[PDB]
């Protein structure tokens, strides 16, 4: 990727960052947002609970489908602070 | 236990490792 | 005795033996009454 | 170029004429006490004193950076934290009393200390209470940020729109109302802290039942 | 009970010492005769180390493995006395010495010749200083809100960047 | 077409400085006459090249001379009786009496002792036999071959890279992730559980049967089918003996814990695990960066737009991008300090945690790895920071770092220095106080008096980690703690055996002693670092020398106006602090190597007492373990540990050399030198042998590189015998 | 032979009165290593009262040595012509300085 080749992102001057920042995200709405990020901590939060505090995590089983979506806490303080980006983008 | 010729043919592939570092340096110098 | 001695009294480096000699004896002092003090 | 001693450290373009622009006064807020100015001679009226009090002027200490909060955000954490006291004050003295809500198999929500109130329910029940406290002071907080650096503004100190409207329209009786609920507040913070310091050393509030 | 370590009431370790610290004295002691300055000297010190060992046995120090007092610098108030008294003692020692100094400064430049002033004190007014020092922390936060206490940013030299 | 052909200056120098100046400036590149950008990149791709070839080397001769000389078989039988061979010694000037005492380690001619653990490494990996040793480096001879070749190309015309290629940042942290990282580990993953777990569990597992021979008895159904545990059931037994079957499982992929009884070294199934799963981790974060095809990212992107609200950081972190892609003085500084803090790693990983197997009962070995580790960390560090400051007085664009988060720095440079300042002197005065407070104390025989300070913090971590002698009983130690229930199914029960286990270096007990080293560590770390910090802020300029940007970076002075102006370069913060770098590490050194060798010898109590003050640590440690060094050779005779004597001293003789250097400066030099001419020309017969530079006195900046080499060769090479010979011939 | 000559005693403040140690006689104190034993017994001296006394004529001899310089520099200086008699000097300090001292030490 060339120098060149970037768009400009930078946003100091501004009160809030624009769209472009969320690459594929950036015509996401808001609410949108908001409610997957909802549902994405409650679903990892759920995921994490039962992998390890609800059933003690065990080496021989081990579920998978909990691993995953235990990913989904950072995806959803990202839709979060999209949610937030975009509801000051208005858009 | 190391053979005398696998030490012989060892040296040889170091001297040819030798060759081309010899080679390397000329090219890095010019 | 005079204002030109009492200015050399007050000159830096006497003031300073006569303030580190005071403070001296009175950590030395403390230590002769209350010796041996590791802790409040 | 403004109130504070210093310019800010944030550039020029970038915030620093935001921070270093003028900011309200203390004497401008709802807080002045008569009790404290309750002796003979000088004194105040109607439950206020003629000046604020602030011995350690923590107030006026934007002046010398804008590390330190503005009159406005400490106005917020006031009103915030007295409204918590509040309820929690309310709260332990109709829990100590035995008054509990009716319960069934799974939940039991008997439990006569307060400290250890939460501890006996199951997670789900302090959960959604957490999770509601947790979504709204951070739904409600919009622009506190900018209560901080002094734009009063966008956000008035403590006015969450939350029945905003029962407020009197006469200045004087809004401003007895608020004087009241700001005094209401400092004395629950006061009694609930006195009860927690009570509980964790005896003694420590002599006129204690808890 | 803190670290595993034990008081030093109960800490046959720190007996011992006691002991061995006696016993080399009174062995010492053999060379003098009775009434003498050294003798006498010497039971003076036997005396004291008895004393500095049931002190230190007195005031609650933590007696570790090797029969020594530890001292437990973490913010627990059960050993206050190790850090935290002598700690605010030494700040406001320190913060006094640095208060009379600053205001020192301030008249002193104020002063036709502050040069002279800085290698020959007035000493009249620095006596005055250093008395006034007892009661820095309220003149140095009524300094800090008054704006006082610290230089401008923009007001002090600084190299270039 | 002189000797310093980059440098016509130089070439134009009649003096001899000639020649050291074209010597220590031969790879300085970017000031060389007549250099471009273009061809700068291509000469360091190609120097790198061979610098590759370099390291395949010295490996390939490491496993030819054991191979071929070493004791490598017979070691294997009986790992911890028989002493690893490193190489023959071929020596005219030895004795009868040398030759029969360098006669060791079960062979018939005078040997070195190995030192380094490879012998360790190599059965642990699974090298069982010498012709092994012999074709892997057959194998690093060929690969150094290629490299060499590889080096030789890429500066032909048609195959010489591009600026834009060499400055392609995505493409190449995408695959320096995903496949120098990730697939690597995952190679080694697969070798692992290809040779070594079966050799270990008593299989050859060879090139010409590795094919047929299945590495689970399931194969790769468990793998496809998603049944993973498969590969976990059936661990190692407790009982298992290292390299034979009895006792021997067949899980290949666990998370145990703890260590290996027999080897106290860490499970082999472990370490395979370990390098699949961050193998994934990598690949999965090498396709971060946007190469060829839409998806990724834009590092510039990234950093234009992370900036703070309200311009807390400045303008943010724009225009880091263009300064990094541009200078290669603020990548190498950065890399230097990435790998300076990861040889500190491993450094403190390898003794708490060994790998290797018969490695912890290895003492000498042990203690030679961490001191090489943390010199090199020390060295690599201090190189980093030299070149930040390079980078600032070379490569820093204000105008492109306008309001920037990196020239904010020199913004507040001043505050910066003046608190680094700070905490070194509270660091220095109060340790310094308290560790002669102890030696009065116990001086007048009153060791009661101590101020010793437990280290509350660090037991702390200890407890929560698992240790359980102290007391606190919190988190791990705790057995009700919800971390405890939920790490005990799968390495708790491993890892607390072998934590609370008295007879492993896993988590140390410490002490007032450690309390009080420790904060000796502070002081020297942050001492360091505030010359350094102070060399790279001030590089550009000061108040004494604005201007010095215009100078560079290394000059020797401004002259002795304004009051005099030595060691105002920036270079001599380098070599100021060069010698902190040598005393922490030095301190650093000193506290493992003792504070283990009273731990080897059941006598931690002598440490615990004798630490706490600087009488003991100079009568408990050096004076005391530097009898079987010093009496490597005596009146009587001589032994093994000869070499080492000589040595100590040949290293002290170093270390004082420099001194001259260091104190005695060029004036009086020249002077003589003049005076020398004189005498050489006047006199008659050799006056008909007459140089062609005319000799003078090394320059300042010369002769302090000069002084400070000496001053670090002769202490590396006056320690390393001491810590070796000492350890050797305590065995403990 | 047997007694260690010392003439030092360090008061007891923090625990430094472990320095006086035995060094014989009922005495305790710091050893000292400069001879002056040995000397005054050339001397002849052998008793404590003689050391006293001479004590006292150096402190005097050391007033009277203040008192000269400052004499010698503020009441009456001598001049340039009076320090350059070099022969003078020579002569003095040879058979006044030296010889006379020689001869005192030998009566
Ligand atoms: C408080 C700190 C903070 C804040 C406010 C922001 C704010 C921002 N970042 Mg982020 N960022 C931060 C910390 C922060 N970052 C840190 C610490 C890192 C380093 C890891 C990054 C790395 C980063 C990158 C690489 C990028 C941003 C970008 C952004 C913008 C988009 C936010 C978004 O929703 O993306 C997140 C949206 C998601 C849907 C979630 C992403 C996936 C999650 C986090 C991980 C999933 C698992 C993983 C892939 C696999 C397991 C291994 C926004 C301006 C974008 C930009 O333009 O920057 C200027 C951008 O490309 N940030
Ligand atoms: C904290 C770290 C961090 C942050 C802040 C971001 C932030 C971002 N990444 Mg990500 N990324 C990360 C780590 C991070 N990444 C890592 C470790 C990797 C390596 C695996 C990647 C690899 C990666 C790629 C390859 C791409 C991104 C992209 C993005 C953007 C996604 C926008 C979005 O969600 O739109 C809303 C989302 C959609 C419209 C699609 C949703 C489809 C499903 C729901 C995805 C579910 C995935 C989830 C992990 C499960 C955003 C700026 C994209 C981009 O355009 O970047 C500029 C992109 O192409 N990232
Ligand atoms: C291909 C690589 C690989 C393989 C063969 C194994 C094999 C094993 N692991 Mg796993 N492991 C891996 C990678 C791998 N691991 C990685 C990357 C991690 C994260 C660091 C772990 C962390 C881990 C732990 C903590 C434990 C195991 C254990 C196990 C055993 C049973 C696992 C099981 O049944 O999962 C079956 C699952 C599936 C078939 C589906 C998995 C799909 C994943 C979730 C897709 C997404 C991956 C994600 C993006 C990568 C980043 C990591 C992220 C989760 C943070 C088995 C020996 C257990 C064990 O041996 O205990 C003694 C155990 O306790 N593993
Ligand atoms: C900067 C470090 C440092 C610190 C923190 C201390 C602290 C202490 N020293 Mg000191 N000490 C220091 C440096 C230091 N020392 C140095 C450099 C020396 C060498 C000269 C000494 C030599 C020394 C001696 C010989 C003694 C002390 C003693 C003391 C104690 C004095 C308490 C007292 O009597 O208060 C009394 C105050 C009031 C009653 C008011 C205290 C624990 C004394 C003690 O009792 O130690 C346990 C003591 O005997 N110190
Ligand atoms: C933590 C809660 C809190 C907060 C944020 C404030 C904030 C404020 N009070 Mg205060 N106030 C409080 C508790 C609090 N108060 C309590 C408990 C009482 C006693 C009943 C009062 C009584 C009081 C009066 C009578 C007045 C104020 C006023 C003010 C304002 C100016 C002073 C200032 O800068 O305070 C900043 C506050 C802090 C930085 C809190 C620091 C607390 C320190 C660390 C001590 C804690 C001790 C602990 C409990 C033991 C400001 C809005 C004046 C006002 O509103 O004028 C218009 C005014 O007249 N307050
Ligand atoms: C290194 C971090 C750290 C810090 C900043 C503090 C800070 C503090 N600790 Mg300490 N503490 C620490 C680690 C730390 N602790 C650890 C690891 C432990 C476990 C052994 C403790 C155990 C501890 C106790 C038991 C107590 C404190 C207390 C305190 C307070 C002392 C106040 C005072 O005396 O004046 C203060 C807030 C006291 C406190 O809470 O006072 C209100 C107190 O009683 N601490
Ligand atoms: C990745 C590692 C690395 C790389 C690639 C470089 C590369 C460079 N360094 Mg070095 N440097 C490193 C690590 C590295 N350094 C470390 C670890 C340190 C800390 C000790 C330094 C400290 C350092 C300084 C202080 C300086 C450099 C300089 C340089 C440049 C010119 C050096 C020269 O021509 O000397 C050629 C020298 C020789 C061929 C012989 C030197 C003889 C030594 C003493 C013994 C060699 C024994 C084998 C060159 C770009 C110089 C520079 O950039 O100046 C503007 C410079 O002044 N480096
Ligand atoms: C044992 C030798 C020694 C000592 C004690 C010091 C001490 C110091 N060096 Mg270092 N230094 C040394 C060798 C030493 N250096 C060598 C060989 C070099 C290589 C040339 C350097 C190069 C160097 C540089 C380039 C710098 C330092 C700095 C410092 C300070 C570090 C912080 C500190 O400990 O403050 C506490 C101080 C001490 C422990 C010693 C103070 C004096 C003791 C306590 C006695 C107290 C006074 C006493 C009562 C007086 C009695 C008089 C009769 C301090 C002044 C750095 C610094 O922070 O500068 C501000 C700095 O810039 N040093
Ligand atoms: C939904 C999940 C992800 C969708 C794919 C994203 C994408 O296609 O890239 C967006 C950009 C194009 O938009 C690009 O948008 C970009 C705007 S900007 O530069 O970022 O401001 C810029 O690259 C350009 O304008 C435009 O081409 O590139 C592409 O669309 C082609 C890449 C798709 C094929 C490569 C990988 C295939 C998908 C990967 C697997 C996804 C994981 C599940
Ligand atoms: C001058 C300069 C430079 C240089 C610099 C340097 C040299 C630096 C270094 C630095 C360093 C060297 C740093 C380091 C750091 C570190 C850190 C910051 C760490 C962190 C950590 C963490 C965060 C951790 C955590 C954890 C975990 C994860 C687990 C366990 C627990 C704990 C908590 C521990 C450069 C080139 C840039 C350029 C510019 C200028």
């Amino acid at each position: 990727l060339d120098r060149s080749e970037a768009a400009d992102t930078w946003w100091g001057d501004k009160d809030y960052p624009s769209s472009v920042v969320l690459g594929i995200g950036k015509d996401v709405p808001s609410s949108i947002y908001g409610v997957t990020s909802a549902i994405a901590f409650s679903v990892g939060a759920y995921c994490i609970a039962q992998s390890n505090i609800i059933n003690i995590l065990s080496g021989s089983t081990v579920n998978g489908f909990y691993v995953a979506g235990a990913l989904l806490v950072p995806y959803s303080w990202g839709l979060h602070v999209a949610a937030w980006i975009q509801k000051q983008n208005g858009k | 236990m190391i053979t005398d010729g696998q030490i012989f043919v060892a040296l040889c592939i170091a001297l040819t490792a030798a060759i081309l570092a010899i080679g390397l340096g000329r090219q890095l110098y010019v | 005795m005079s204002n030109d001695l009492l200015k050399y009294l007050s000159t830096a480096p006497v003031l300073l033996t006569a303030w580190m000699s005071i403070t001296a004896g009175i950590i030395i002092e403390i230590q002769r009454f209350f010796p041996d003090s590791l802790s409040f | 170029a403004g109130p504070m001693y210093d310019e800010p450290l944030a550039p020029s373009g970038m915030g620093r004429e935001f921070i270093n622009k003028e900011r309200a006064p203390l004497s401008s807020y709802v807080g002045a006490s008569q009790e404290l100015a309750a002796f003979p001679g000088g004194g105040g009226k109607e439950g206020m004193a003629p000046t604020p009090w602030d011995p350690f002027c923590f107030s006026e200490l934007y002046k010398v950076s804008a590390n330190n909060p503005d009159v406005a955000w400490l106005r917020e954490s006031e009103l915030k934290h007295g409204r918590m006291a509040m309820l929690a004050i309310t709260g332990v003295m109709v829990q100590s009393t035995g008054f509990h809500l009716p319960g069934n198999a799974e939940v039991s929500f008997a439990n006569s200390d307060w400290v250890s109130a939460p501890t006996t329910l199951p997670p789900v029940v302090w959960g959604q209470v957490l999770a509601f406290v947790a979504i709204a002071e951070g739904q409600t907080s919009e622009g506190l940020f900018d209560l901080w650096l002094g734009d009063t503004s966008k956000r008035e100190p403590g006015n969450l729109g939350w029945g905003s409207g029962l407020l009197s329209k006469d200045k004087k009786a809004a401003d007895k109302m608020r004087l009241k609920e700001l005094k209401n507040g400092r004395l629950a913070m006061l009694a609930i802290m006195g009860v927690a310091a009570n509980h964790f050393i005896p003694g420590a509030l002599p006129g204690c039942i808890y | 009970d803190v670290s595993g370590l034990t008081p030093c009431k109960d800490s046959a370790v720190f007996k011992r010492r006691l002991d061995g610290s006696v016993k080399k004295l009174n062995s010492r002691l053999a060379n003098y005769t009775e009434g003498t300055p050294a003798y006498i000297a010497l039971e003076q010190q036997i005396e004291q180390t008895k004393a500095r060992f049931a002190k230190y046995g007195e005031k609650g120090l933590l007696c570790g493995a090797d029969g020594l007092p530890h001292l437990i610098a973490d913010g627990r108030l059960d050993h206050a006395g190790e850090f935290i008294i002598p700690g605010f003692g030494f700040l406001y020692i320190a913060g006094w010495i640095g208060w009379a100094g600053r205001s020192y400064l301030q008249f002193s430049k104020k002063t036709d010749k502050p040069n002279e002033n800085e290698i020959i004190i007035n000493v009249p007014v620095a006596l005055g200083m250093m008395a006034g020092a007892f009661i820095w922390p309220l003149a140095a936060w009524k300094e800090l809100i008054d704006g006082k206490l610290l230089v401008p940013g923009d007001e002090i030299t600084v190299s270039p960047r | 077409t002189k000797f310093p052909k980059f440098s016509q200056a130089l070439a134009q120098d009649p003096a001899t400085r000639r020649i050291w100046y074209g010597i220590a400036t031969a790879h300085d590149l970017e000031s060389h006459d007549g250099m471009t950008e273009e061809n700068l990149y291509q000469k360091i791709f190609a120097s790198h090249f061979g610098h590759l070839a370099i390291i395949f080397l010295w490996t390939s001769g490491n496993l030819f001379h054991v191979a071929w000389q070493g004791n490598f078989q017979q070691w294997v039988l009986n790992p911890l009786k028989v002493k690893p061979i490193a190489h023959a010694i071929w020596d005219p000037h030895f004795g009868q009496s040398a030759i029969k005492a360098f006669t060791r380690g079960g062979v018939s001619y005078p040997v070195n002792i190995a030192t380094s653990g490879v012998y360790h490494w190599w059965y642990t990996i699974g090298m069982r036999t010498n012709e092994d040793l012999y074709f892997g480096a057959l194998g690093l001879l060929i690969l150094s071959t290629a490299l060499l070749f590889a080096g030789w190309l890429h500066l032909q015309p048609k195959f010489r890279p591009g600026i834009a290629w060499f400055k392609n940042n995505e493409s190449r942290l995408n695959h320096h992730l995903s496949g120098l990282f990730g697939v690597s580990s995952l190679a080694w993953a697969g070798h692992l559980i290809h040779v070594a777990i079966p050799e270990s569990r008593g299989q050859h597992i060879r090139w010409n049967n590795f094919t047929s021979t299945l590495p689970h008895p399931e194969g790769l159904t468990p793998f496809f089918t998603g049944n993973w545990g498969l590969y976990a059931e059936n661990p190692d037994t407790a009982q298992h003996i290292f390299g034979t079957s009895e006792g021997a499982g067949t899980a290949i992929l666990t998370f145990l814990g703890g260590f290996h009884p027999q080897t106290q070294s860490m499970w082999l199934t472990d370490i395979a695990h370990h390098h699949l799963a961050i193998a994934v981790v990598f690949i999965f974060a090498g396709h971060m960066y946007r190469t060829n095809w839409g998806i990724g990212h834009s590092m510039k992107e990234i950093l234009d737009a992370h900036v703070p609200p309200k311009g807390r950081l400045g303008s943010g972190h724009r225009g880091l991008f263009e300064t990094i892609t541009d200078s290669l003085h603020m990548q190498l500084g950065l890399a230097l300090a990435s790998l300076g803090v990861a040889t500190s790693l491993v450094a403190q990983h390898m003794y708490a945690l060994p790998s290797y197997a018969f490695m912890a009962k290895d003492y000498v070995t042990q203690a030679a790895l961490y001191t090489h580790h943390q010199y090199i960390a020390g060295f690599l560090m201090v190189g980093a920071f030299a070149h930040g400051a390079i980078f600032f007085v070379r490569d820093y664009d204000p105008e492109v770092n306008k309001d920037n988060v990196l020239a904010r720095m020199l913004q507040h440079k001043e505050a910066i220095i003046s608190h680094l300042s700070w905490v070194s002197l509270f660091l220095g005065f109060h340790t310094l106080g308290l560790y002669i407070h102890n030696d009065v104390c116990v001086a007048f025989g009153t060791p009661e008096k101590q101020i010793l300070f437990e280290p509350v913090f660090a037991q702390f971590i200890q407890a929560a980690s698992g240790k359980a002698l102290y007391g606190f009983d919190v988190l791990l130690s705790s057995p009700t703690s919800v971390a405890t229930v939920a790490g005990s199914k799968i390495w708790l029960p491993g890892w607390v055996e072998a934590i609370n286990s008295g007879k492993n270096s896993l988590f140390l007990t410490i002490g007032p002693g450690d309390f009080l080293i420790h904060h000796a560590i502070a002081l020297a770390l942050h001492t360091t670092t505030l010359i350094l910090v102070k060399g790279a802020l001030d590089a550009r300029g000061s108040k004494l020398m604005p201007d010095k940007k215009d100078f560079g970076y290394s000059f020797p002075c401004d002259g002795p106006g304004r009051g005099g102006t030595c060691d105002i370069s920036a270079w001599d913060a380098f070599y100021l602090a060069m010698f902190w770098m040598l005393n922490t590490i030095g301190w650093v050194t000193f506290y493992w190597h003792w504070k283990h060798m009273t731990i080897w010898g059941g006598n931690a109590a002598a440490f615990n007492e004798s630490s706490t003050y600087i009488m003991g640590w100079l009568r408990d440690y050096l004076w005391l373990n530097s009898s079987p060094l010093i009496n490597g050779y005596n009146a009587f005779g001589m032994n093994a540990q000869a070499v080492w004597a000589w040595m100590f001293l040949f290293g002290h003789l170093i270390w004082a050399t420099g001194f001259m250097f260091l104190i005695s400066w060029r004036g009086y030099w020249q002077e003589l030198i003049e005076t020398l001419v004189w005498a050489h020309e006047r006199t008659p017969i050799a006056n008909l042998v007459k140089w062609r530079d005319k000799p003078v006195a090394l320059s300042i900046v010369q002769a302090r590189l000069v002084g400070l080499a000496h001053f670090t060769i002769g202490y590396i090479f006056t320690y390393a015998p001491f810590v070796i010979a000492s350890t050797t011939g305590k065995f403990s | 032979t047997a007694i260690k000559p010392s003439a030092q005693v360090v008061w007891p403040i923090v625990g430094q009165e472990i320095l006086n140690g035995d060094v014989g006689g009922g005495f305790s104190g710091v050893q000292i290593t400069s001879g002056v034993f040995q000397m005054w017994r050339a001397s002849g001296i052998t008793n404590e009262t003689e050391l006293y006394w001479t004590a006292m004529g150096g402190l005097v001899m050391s007033a009277l040595m203040v008192f000269a310089g400052w004499f010698h520099y503020h009441k009456a200086a001598p001049k340039l012509e009076w320090f350059q008699n070099v022969e003078s000097m020579m002569n003095h300090h040879l058979a006044g300085l030296l010889g006379l001292g020689c001869l005192s030490w030998s009566g």
